[PDB]
Protein backbone atom coordinates (compact mmCIF):
# COMPACT_ATOMS: atom_id res chain seq x y z
CA UNK A 1 0.00 0.00 0.00
CA UNK A 2 1.21 3.48 -0.95
CA UNK A 3 -1.26 5.38 1.27
CA UNK A 4 -2.22 4.32 4.79
CA UNK A 5 -5.53 5.88 5.84
CA UNK A 6 -7.14 6.02 9.28
CA UNK A 7 -9.54 8.15 11.32
CA UNK A 8 -9.46 9.43 14.89
CA UNK A 9 -12.10 6.90 15.95
CA UNK A 10 -9.27 4.41 16.54
CA UNK A 11 -7.93 6.76 19.24
CA UNK A 12 -11.00 6.06 21.40
CA UNK A 13 -9.91 2.40 21.79
CA UNK A 14 -6.83 1.45 23.87
CA UNK A 15 -6.29 -1.69 21.79
CA UNK A 16 -6.58 -0.01 18.40
CA UNK A 17 -4.30 2.88 19.36
CA UNK A 18 -1.41 0.52 20.14
CA UNK A 19 -2.13 -1.48 16.98
CA UNK A 20 -2.36 1.72 14.93
CA UNK A 21 1.19 2.85 15.71
CA UNK A 22 2.63 -0.54 14.76
CA UNK A 23 0.78 -0.30 11.44
CA UNK A 24 2.17 3.20 10.84
CA UNK A 25 5.71 1.99 11.61
CA UNK A 26 5.38 -0.80 9.06
CA UNK A 27 3.87 1.48 6.40
CA UNK A 28 6.60 4.10 6.79
CA UNK A 29 9.32 1.43 6.63
CA UNK A 30 7.88 0.41 3.24
CA UNK A 31 7.60 3.99 1.98
CA UNK A 32 3.86 4.44 2.40
CA UNK A 33 2.31 7.84 3.02
CA UNK A 34 0.15 8.30 6.11
CA UNK A 35 -3.29 9.87 5.62
CA UNK A 36 -4.98 11.12 8.79
CA UNK A 37 -8.67 11.88 8.16
CA UNK A 38 -9.66 13.36 11.51
CA UNK A 39 -13.48 12.93 11.64
CA UNK A 40 -13.70 13.61 15.37
CA UNK A 41 -16.23 11.37 17.17
CA UNK A 42 -18.60 12.70 19.81
CA UNK A 43 -16.29 12.38 22.88
CA UNK A 44 -13.41 14.27 21.25
CA UNK A 45 -15.51 17.45 20.93
CA UNK A 46 -15.63 17.98 24.70
CA UNK A 47 -12.54 20.19 25.12
CA UNK A 48 -9.80 21.53 22.87
CA UNK A 49 -6.93 20.78 25.24
CA UNK A 50 -7.84 17.14 25.89
CA UNK A 51 -8.37 16.48 22.18
CA UNK A 52 -5.11 18.17 21.15
CA UNK A 53 -3.19 15.98 23.58
CA UNK A 54 -5.07 12.87 22.42
CA UNK A 55 -4.43 13.38 18.69
CA UNK A 56 -0.95 14.93 18.90
CA UNK A 57 0.96 11.68 18.42
CA UNK A 58 -1.11 10.56 15.42
CA UNK A 59 -1.07 14.11 14.02
CA UNK A 60 2.74 14.10 14.04
CA UNK A 61 2.92 10.77 12.17
CA UNK A 62 0.72 11.92 9.28
CA UNK A 63 1.96 13.09 5.89
CA UNK A 64 -1.52 14.09 4.64
CA UNK A 65 -4.26 15.49 6.87
CA UNK A 66 -7.89 16.27 6.03
CA UNK A 67 -9.98 18.25 8.52
CA UNK A 68 -13.26 20.08 8.29
CA UNK A 69 -13.49 23.82 8.88
CA UNK A 70 -15.30 23.12 12.15
CA UNK A 71 -12.61 20.68 13.31
CA UNK A 72 -9.79 23.11 12.46
CA UNK A 73 -11.41 26.04 14.26
CA UNK A 74 -12.16 23.84 17.27
CA UNK A 75 -8.53 22.70 17.45
CA UNK A 76 -7.15 26.26 17.28
CA UNK A 77 -9.72 28.61 18.86
CA UNK A 78 -13.46 28.24 18.33
CA UNK A 79 -14.55 31.59 19.80
CA UNK A 80 -12.03 33.76 17.94
CA UNK A 81 -13.25 32.61 14.53
CA UNK A 82 -16.92 32.84 15.51
CA UNK A 83 -16.34 36.43 16.63
CA UNK A 84 -14.47 37.06 13.38
CA UNK A 85 -17.44 35.81 11.33
CA UNK A 86 -19.93 37.93 13.29
CA UNK A 87 -18.07 41.23 12.90
CA UNK A 88 -19.83 43.98 10.94
CA UNK A 89 -18.29 47.42 10.29
CA UNK A 90 -20.19 50.19 12.05
CA UNK A 91 -20.19 52.93 9.39
CA UNK A 92 -19.03 51.67 5.99
CA UNK A 93 -17.50 48.58 4.43
CA UNK A 94 -13.75 48.35 3.91
CA UNK A 95 -14.29 47.35 0.27
CA UNK A 96 -17.11 46.91 -2.21
CA UNK A 97 -17.28 43.13 -1.71
CA UNK A 98 -17.97 43.52 2.02
CA UNK A 99 -21.20 45.37 1.13
CA UNK A 100 -22.72 42.31 -0.55
CA UNK A 101 -23.09 40.47 2.80
CA UNK A 102 -21.91 37.22 1.22
CA UNK A 103 -21.17 33.94 2.97
CA UNK A 104 -17.87 33.78 4.84
CA UNK A 105 -15.21 31.65 3.15
CA UNK A 106 -12.28 32.75 5.30
CA UNK A 107 -8.94 31.33 4.17
CA UNK A 108 -6.72 30.66 7.17
CA UNK A 109 -3.21 32.03 6.87
CA UNK A 110 -0.27 29.61 7.18
CA UNK A 111 0.72 31.51 10.35
CA UNK A 112 -2.63 30.71 11.98
CA UNK A 113 -2.09 27.05 10.99
CA UNK A 114 1.48 27.05 12.36
CA UNK A 115 0.67 25.38 15.74
CA UNK A 116 -0.50 22.33 13.76
CA UNK A 117 2.33 22.21 11.20
CA UNK A 118 5.21 19.76 11.50
CA UNK A 119 8.19 18.64 9.44
CA UNK A 120 6.77 15.53 7.74
CA UNK A 121 3.45 17.13 6.72
CA UNK A 122 3.13 17.35 2.93
CA UNK A 123 -0.48 18.44 2.44
CA UNK A 124 -3.16 19.81 4.75
CA UNK A 125 -6.69 20.07 3.34
CA UNK A 126 -9.44 21.98 5.16
CA UNK A 127 -12.91 21.27 3.77
CA UNK A 128 -15.87 23.63 4.00
CA UNK A 129 -18.17 20.93 2.75
CA UNK A 130 -17.78 20.82 -1.02
CA UNK A 131 -17.93 24.64 -1.17
CA UNK A 132 -14.25 25.30 -0.41
CA UNK A 133 -11.11 23.15 -0.25
CA UNK A 134 -8.30 25.04 1.48
CA UNK A 135 -4.96 23.35 0.85
CA UNK A 136 -1.62 23.92 2.57
CA UNK A 137 1.84 22.71 1.57
CA UNK A 138 5.30 23.62 2.87
CA UNK A 139 5.80 25.79 -0.23
CA UNK A 140 2.37 27.28 -1.02
CA UNK A 141 -1.28 27.51 0.00
CA UNK A 142 -4.60 28.38 -1.57
CA UNK A 143 -8.26 27.51 -1.95
CA UNK A 144 -10.27 25.59 -4.54
CA UNK A 145 -13.76 26.99 -5.11
CA UNK A 146 -16.46 24.35 -5.26
CA UNK A 147 -20.25 24.22 -5.10
CA UNK A 148 -23.16 22.08 -3.96
CA UNK A 149 -26.68 21.41 -5.20
CA UNK A 150 -28.85 19.21 -3.02
CA UNK A 151 -31.95 21.29 -3.86
CA UNK A 152 -31.74 19.91 -7.39
CA UNK A 153 -33.12 16.64 -5.93
CA UNK A 154 -34.94 17.47 -2.67
CA UNK A 155 -36.32 13.96 -2.10
CA UNK A 156 -33.15 11.90 -2.67
CA UNK A 157 -30.51 14.25 -1.26
CA UNK A 158 -28.48 12.88 1.65
CA UNK A 159 -25.15 14.39 2.67
CA UNK A 160 -23.95 11.31 4.58
CA UNK A 161 -20.77 9.90 3.07
CA UNK A 162 -19.93 12.94 0.95
CA UNK A 163 -16.92 13.61 3.17
CA UNK A 164 -15.62 10.12 2.39
CA UNK A 165 -16.04 10.65 -1.36
CA UNK A 166 -13.96 13.84 -1.20
CA UNK A 167 -11.18 12.03 0.69
CA UNK A 168 -11.33 9.10 -1.73
CA UNK A 169 -11.10 11.52 -4.65
CA UNK A 170 -8.00 13.13 -3.13
CA UNK A 171 -6.42 9.69 -2.65
CA UNK A 172 -7.31 8.66 -6.21
CA UNK A 173 -5.46 11.65 -7.67
CA UNK A 174 -2.54 11.66 -5.21
CA UNK A 175 -1.47 8.12 -6.13
CA UNK A 176 -1.69 8.70 -9.90
CA UNK A 177 -0.53 12.35 -10.02
CA UNK A 178 2.41 12.69 -7.60
CA UNK A 179 3.26 16.18 -8.91
CA UNK A 180 0.23 17.41 -6.92
CA UNK A 181 2.51 17.84 -3.91
CA UNK A 182 4.86 20.27 -5.70
CA UNK A 183 2.79 21.97 -8.45
CA UNK A 184 0.07 24.37 -7.32
CA UNK A 185 -1.80 24.56 -10.63
CA UNK A 186 -1.79 20.77 -10.96
CA UNK A 187 -2.99 20.39 -7.36
CA UNK A 188 -5.95 22.73 -7.89
CA UNK A 189 -7.07 20.96 -11.07
CA UNK A 190 -6.88 17.55 -9.41
CA UNK A 191 -8.74 18.75 -6.31
CA UNK A 192 -11.67 19.83 -8.50
CA UNK A 193 -12.12 16.12 -9.22
CA UNK A 194 -12.56 15.55 -5.48
CA UNK A 195 -15.12 18.38 -5.34
CA UNK A 196 -17.19 16.76 -8.09
CA UNK A 197 -17.16 13.39 -6.31
CA UNK A 198 -18.46 15.02 -3.13
CA UNK A 199 -21.27 16.74 -5.05
CA UNK A 200 -22.57 13.54 -6.66
CA UNK A 201 -22.37 11.66 -3.36
CA UNK A 202 -24.95 14.04 -1.85
CA UNK A 203 -27.60 13.11 -4.44
CA UNK A 204 -28.48 9.65 -3.08
CA UNK A 205 -29.85 8.25 0.17
CA UNK A 206 -27.15 6.16 1.81
CA UNK A 207 -23.38 6.60 1.65
CA UNK A 208 -22.35 3.36 -0.06
CA UNK A 209 -25.39 3.33 -2.35
CA UNK A 210 -24.54 6.79 -3.71
CA UNK A 211 -20.75 6.71 -4.15
CA UNK A 212 -19.94 7.83 -7.73
CA UNK A 213 -17.88 6.19 -10.44
CA UNK A 214 -14.86 7.80 -12.10
CA UNK A 215 -16.57 8.60 -15.40
CA UNK A 216 -19.56 10.21 -13.67
CA UNK A 217 -17.21 12.32 -11.54
CA UNK A 218 -15.14 13.37 -14.56
CA UNK A 219 -18.33 14.22 -16.47
CA UNK A 220 -19.66 16.44 -13.69
CA UNK A 221 -16.31 18.20 -13.31
CA UNK A 222 -16.29 19.16 -16.99
CA UNK A 223 -19.94 20.27 -16.85
CA UNK A 224 -19.49 22.46 -13.77
CA UNK A 225 -16.12 24.10 -14.50
CA UNK A 226 -15.20 26.16 -17.55
CA UNK A 227 -12.77 24.27 -19.83
CA UNK A 228 -9.74 26.32 -18.74
CA UNK A 229 -10.15 24.98 -15.18
CA UNK A 230 -10.21 21.27 -16.10
CA UNK B 1 10.42 91.72 21.61
CA UNK B 2 12.41 91.23 24.79
CA UNK B 3 9.54 92.73 26.82
CA UNK B 4 7.10 90.08 25.55
CA UNK B 5 8.90 86.93 26.68
CA UNK B 6 6.75 84.37 28.46
CA UNK B 7 8.33 84.90 31.89
CA UNK B 8 7.19 88.55 31.71
CA UNK B 9 3.50 87.62 31.50
CA UNK B 10 1.10 87.02 34.37
CA UNK B 11 -0.34 83.57 33.64
CA UNK B 12 -0.48 82.37 37.25
CA UNK B 13 -4.16 81.40 37.19
CA UNK B 14 -3.78 79.49 33.92
CA UNK B 15 -0.70 77.66 35.23
CA UNK B 16 -2.64 76.36 38.23
CA UNK B 17 -5.21 75.02 35.76
CA UNK B 18 -2.42 73.36 33.78
CA UNK B 19 -1.12 71.69 36.95
CA UNK B 20 -4.58 70.30 37.75
CA UNK B 21 -5.16 69.33 34.11
CA UNK B 22 -1.92 67.34 33.90
CA UNK B 23 -2.74 65.48 37.13
CA UNK B 24 -6.16 64.55 35.74
CA UNK B 25 -4.67 63.42 32.41
CA UNK B 26 -2.15 61.06 34.00
CA UNK B 27 -4.82 59.45 36.20
CA UNK B 28 -7.61 59.10 33.63
CA UNK B 29 -5.86 58.50 30.29
CA UNK B 30 -6.06 54.70 30.42
CA UNK B 31 -9.64 54.58 31.71
CA UNK B 32 -10.82 56.91 28.93
CA UNK B 33 -9.19 54.75 26.25
CA UNK B 34 -10.75 51.62 27.77
CA UNK B 35 -14.19 53.24 27.68
CA UNK B 36 -13.68 54.18 24.02
CA UNK B 37 -13.11 50.52 23.12
CA UNK B 38 -16.05 49.35 25.25
CA UNK B 39 -18.53 51.80 23.69
CA UNK B 40 -17.28 52.63 20.17
CA UNK B 41 -16.63 49.58 17.99
CA UNK B 42 -15.04 51.39 15.04
CA UNK B 43 -13.15 54.64 14.80
CA UNK B 44 -14.81 57.60 13.09
CA UNK B 45 -14.00 61.33 13.02
CA UNK B 46 -15.23 62.73 16.31
CA UNK B 47 -14.42 59.55 18.22
CA UNK B 48 -11.48 59.20 20.59
CA UNK B 49 -8.16 58.56 18.86
CA UNK B 50 -6.84 55.29 20.26
CA UNK B 51 -4.44 52.44 19.60
CA UNK B 52 -1.38 53.17 17.50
Amino acid sequence: ARIFHFNSEVLTSPTMESTLFKAIQWSKKFGGLIFFDLNLPLPLWRSRNETRKLIKKSWDEANIIEVSQQELEFLLDEEYYERRRNYTPQYFAEDFEQTKNRRDYYHYTPEEIKPLWHDDLKLLVVTDGTLRLHYYTPKFDGVVVGTEDVLITPFTCDRTGSGDAVVAGIMRKLTTCPEMFEDQDVLERQLRFAVAAGIISQWTIGAVRGFPTESATQNLKEQVYVPSMW
Amino acid sequence: GEDATVDKMCLERFKVFLKQYNEWVEANKDRLEEDSYKYDQDFYPGRRIRGK
